[PDB]
RNA sequence: AGUAGUAACAAGAGGG
RNA sequence: UAUACCUCUGCU
């Protein structure tokens, strides 16, 4: 699953879910070689205002959410942005080390 | 994603990596309802979607 | 508005926000594949340089070797390799004269040097070519292949233990036309087992014989593969590894051109960033002093494009004898050999080529040595080209490449002919309305151009430019640049009336270096320090960093802090620990405890910080002599890592010796393939070494001398050890006949 | 702005 | 498909 | 030839 934890301004601790991640066959040798994996991540973002920007996902539809404001609650559409996807171990490596 | 993605996310007194993943991503699906039926709104043209 | 970070260096000069145009905290590019295609780019290419000169087959190997030197002199501005051997002495010559005796104590330094060297000096430096399996292996067991195939055969001088005398050994091995070598090779045994009959791979030995050509070539030989994480480049390049036979001779010239580099000011070579910016700095000083204040003064940032490719084997000889002039003629000759060695020099081509099939889908490897009669088809437009070029080069699976160099084979000498073109800008050479000075480092230069009139300073750009050309120089127009002497960049380090920060340089040393827990905590804590002494790592971030790497030790090693709720392998040991701890900020942050740093105590070892405030038991835990964690290492390789920024350089850090100075495990994939043994070669050759230590404790710390055999010395001292333990001291008589009895037993078995 | 389509209030 | 990028990965080898 | 397994390897 994609995680990340964080506090508010507020001081409230908070654990937030963005999708999921499904990884592939992980035989890694050399540090060029790739893992396949799947990223299944939500979006409120429509695709089709922007095509180009997403060739290589395929994008669902799979869920409605009510949206608080100030004075009236929204419905807007919740979007599943589907693609395969690779990495290395070299290039995992330097994601770990983002900070 | 970066600016287009949407979090589901439960208050939560752990620290910032703590807890079993999948137990605290369940704990996030809970607080969402009206998931409908799955379809394909933007297709990836060079796959089978 | 549209955010743009550029837009700072309208008010925020360039060389003080330079950290924002250095991208190093991501990934830097990797070859995939084959480094083959690189390889002949670079031996077509070279020869393309060198292209007007006189072709010529080689008496011993056949191989067509291109001479360009004193060829035809360039006629356009595209990089040449024509060097000129009167020009280049000329030179040679000129740094002679400016430096009187520089040249004869370089020398003396360097005879003294080989008359003390031992065989054991190539154990240690990075990996070699192997002739014996026609592949890499550590410079150690190249050596010990070396060492036993030529004592194998007809040639044992290096039995004294003096490094000259293995080199007599290489010499003479060119004579033998039978060099035998034990190949290996897997065969498939059946055997029963309880009952039914299973295949078992198992590995025998078959001697084979070489020809005189055959060895010859091998010992030429330079492997080849690509550059891995090289910052700063669109497209990869091809790197290469000098075999054992060379090396021995390349230890020696470059020893000797580094003697030489010691004494020049102009050297940016051997010394380390902070005397290379005191060094540049020096000229600055000095270009600004020996002029008058009607006088101008310009700096090229300086790059010189192809630099490998275009200096040529030859033109080092002619260095060598004019450097080593006067003195011994056996000492000129030995030095004269890996030039020699170079300019007959074959490259192995690589791994080669990989091919696939859409509609089969299927894959397949070539080797390189397929290259020579291989059908076409298979190949793209470009591919096809260097094959059929390579292909005129081409000497038993190796390519010839008499002209040029390539990186990897040879260091410092170099930038001895660069410094000598810097030599000639003198005022009292030149007497001209110009004149030069500067600092070199391989292909990287700053030079400082001064005149009276900006007319002056490009006839003086063209002098050097011109001059430079003529010893097979080229500085590239493209990447070079000149300005009004005040700002200037040279190897990354940006001056601006001063030299100032670049931080980002160093970035990828912040993390976790992979030692060992021990090693990590020293090492991390020193890069913050010594980054906030060089390179204007400012207070805040530097404790911020701290905390960084914290978390990433943290996070790496499973040792979060003993009051944590997360979960990991060791959190339950580790909170055992916490919890039976009374003073736990004396536990180290490998045994759950609090970070100590900040800023003024990053130069203190954590177990030391931390030695006032630990629990009695846990710190005689922590630091027991007995523990089977361990790798008891040599002195000289106690408390050493491994670094890259130069080539690869060794980084000695502050730790005491624990629980936590362990060892990952060893690779396990040559267990797969006929190299097997090794392993076993390995556990018996380290239990022998072992024993030894145990009859000669001083072993570890200073290498003992000997021509006398391993056991024989053991046996030397098993029994007089035992006789002063009893003559005068704590063992009893009968005792002294117990171990003399088995000294006695094991002098006959032999 | 009305909402966040990042963190939204749901 | 996807990673990727001047050539590879998308397991390799063996029980044949 | 296919489908199951089994063994070694993850910088060599
Ligand atoms: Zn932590």
């Amino acid at each position: 699953p994609i995680i990340t934890k964080c506090r508010d301004t507020s001081g409230q601790r908070r654990t937030n879910l963005y999708g999921f991640i499904i990884k592939g066959r992980s035989h890694l040798r050399n540090d060029t070689d790739v893992v396949n994996f799947i990223s299944l991540e939500f979006s409120l973002t429509d695709p089709r205002n922007e095509i180009h920007k997403w060739e290589k996902y395929c994008v669902l539809e799979i869920g409605d959410m009510e949206i608080r404001t100030s004075i009236s609650t929204i419905m807007k559409p919740v979007y599943l942005y589907v693609r395969t996807n690779g990495t290395s171990k070299i290039k995992m490596k330097w994601g770990m080390e983002m900070r | 994603l970066l600016m287009d993605a949407m979090k589901l996310s439960v208050l939560n007194p752990a620290h910032e990596g703590e807890g079993i993943p999948m137990k605290d991503a369940k704990a996030c699906l809970d607080t969402f309802w009206g998931w409908k039926k799955a379809t394909i709104i933007k297709k990836h043209e060079k796959g089978v979607n | 508005m549209d955010v743009n970070p550029m837009l700072i260096f309208l008010k925020v000069p360039v060389q003080n926000a330079i950290s924002t145009t250095f991208p190093y905290t991501g990934d830097p590019p990797y070859s995939h594949g084959t480094g083959t295609g690189y390889t002949m780019d670079t031996v077509i290419r070279t020869h393309d340089y060198s292209s007007r000169g006189i072709w010529k087959t080689n008496s011993e190997t056949g191989a067509q070797q291109l001479n360009p030197i004193d060829g035809p002199l360039p006629e356009d501005n595209e990089p040449s390799g024509y060097a000129q051997t009167d020009c280049v002495l000329e030179l040679i010559e000129g740094l002679d004269r400016s430096h009187p005796g520089l040249f004869e104590t370089a020398c003396q330094e360097t005879i003294d040097a080989i008359q003390q060297t031992r065989v054991d000096k190539l154990t240690q430096g990075r990996q070699t070519y192997d002739w014996t399996l026609n592949r890499n292996q550590p410079a150690a067991t190249a050596l010990a292949n070396t060492i036993e195939v030529f004592r194998k055969n007809g040639y044992k001088l290096n039995e004294s233990g003096r490094l000259i005398d293995f080199l007599k050994d290489v010499l003479l091995s060119f004579e033998n036309d039978s060099m035998e070598v034990t190949t290996h090779f897997q065969k498939k045994k059946r055997i029963r087992d309880n009952k039914k009959m299973i295949t078992q791979r198992t590995i025998g030995k078959k001697r084979v014989k070489l020809t005189k050509k055959n060895y010859l070539i091998r010992a030429l030989t330079l492997n080849t593969m690509t550059k891995d994480a090289e910052r700063g480049k669109l497209k990869r390049r091809a790197i290469a590894t000098p075999g054992m036979q060379i090396r021995g001779f390349v230890y020696f010239v470059e020893l000797l051109a580094r003697n030489i580099c010691e004494r020049l000011e102009q050297s940016g070579l051997p010394v380390g960033g902070n005397e290379k910016k005191a060094k540049l700095a020096n000229v600055i000083k000095k270009m600004m002093a020996k002029s008058t204040d009607e006088e101008l003064s310009y700096t090229i940032t300086g790059d010189n494009t192809k630099w490998n490719e275009n200096q040529n084997p030859r033109i080092f000889l002619a260095m060598v004898l004019r450097i080593t002039a006067g003195q011994p003629e056996w000492f000129r000759d030995l030095l004269a050999v890996a030039p020699i060695m170079f300019s007959n020099k074959v490259a192995r081509l690589g791994r080669g080529y990989m091919f696939e099939s859409k509609s089969m889908h299927l894959r397949t490897q070539i080797s390189a040595e397929n290259l020579s009669d291989i059908n076409l088809r298979y190949f793209n437009e470009d591919t096809k080209k260097k094959i059929e070029k390579i292909r005129h080069l081409m000497v038993e699976g190796t390519a010839s490449l008499s002209p040029g160099m390539m990186m990897g084979m040879f260091n410092m000498l170099s930038t001895v002919l660069g410094v000598s073109v810097l030599n000639l800008g003198q005022r009292e050479i030149l007497k001209r309305t110009y004149w030069w000075d500067g600092l070199q480092s391989s292909d990287d230069f700053a030079l400082i151009i001064n005149g009276h009139f900006k007319e002056d300073i490009q006839q003086g750009v063209n002098h050097f430019y011109r001059t430079c050309k003529l010893v097979g120089i080229n500085m590239s127009q493209k990447k070079s640049y000149i300005n009004k002497t005040g700002t200037f960049e040279f190897t990354s380090f940006f001056y601006r009336y001063g030299f100032v920060a670049n931080f980002s340089m160093e970035l990828p040393s912040f993390g976790v270096a992979g030692n060992n827990e021990s090693a990590d905590m020293s090492i991390g804590t020193t890069v913050i320090k010594t980054n906030m002494i060089n390179n204007d790592l400012g207070p805040a971030t530097a404790q911020m960093a701290i905390q960084l790497f914290i978390k990433d030790y943290r996070y790496t090693y499973r040792c979060h802090r003993g009051d944590t709720n997360l979960e990991t392998r060791r959190t339950k040991s580790i909170k055992r620990l916490w919890t039976e701890t009374i003073s736990k900020a004396g536990l180290l942050v490998a045994d759950g405890g609090p970070n100590p740093y900040n800023l003024r105590n990053l130069h203190i070892p954590e177990v030391c910080l931390k030695w006032s405030l630990m629990d009695p038991d846990y710190r005689g835990r922590l630091c027991n002599p007995n523990n089977p964690f361990v790798h008891h290492m040599e002195v000289e390789s106690t408390n050493l890592a491994v670094v890259m920024p130069g080539p690869a350089k060794s980084l000695e850090y502050d730790a005491v010796a624990t629980t936590h100075s362990w060892t990952p495990k060893r690779n396990r994939s040559i267990l797969n393939t006929n190299q097997r043994g090794i392993l076993e070669d390995e556990r018996i050759y380290q239990k022998c070494c072992q024993v030894f230590e145990k009859f000669f404790p001083s072993s570890t710390y200073r290498r003992p001398i000997g021509m006398a055999s391993m056991l024989d010395a053991m046996l030397s001292r098993a029994r007089i050890d035992a006789r002063i333990d009893l003559e005068s001291g704590r063992i009893s008589s009968q005792d002294f006949s117990e171990i003399t009895n088995t000294c006695k037993a094991i002098e006959a078995l032999k | 702005p009305s909402y966040s389509p990042t963190s939204p209030s749901y």
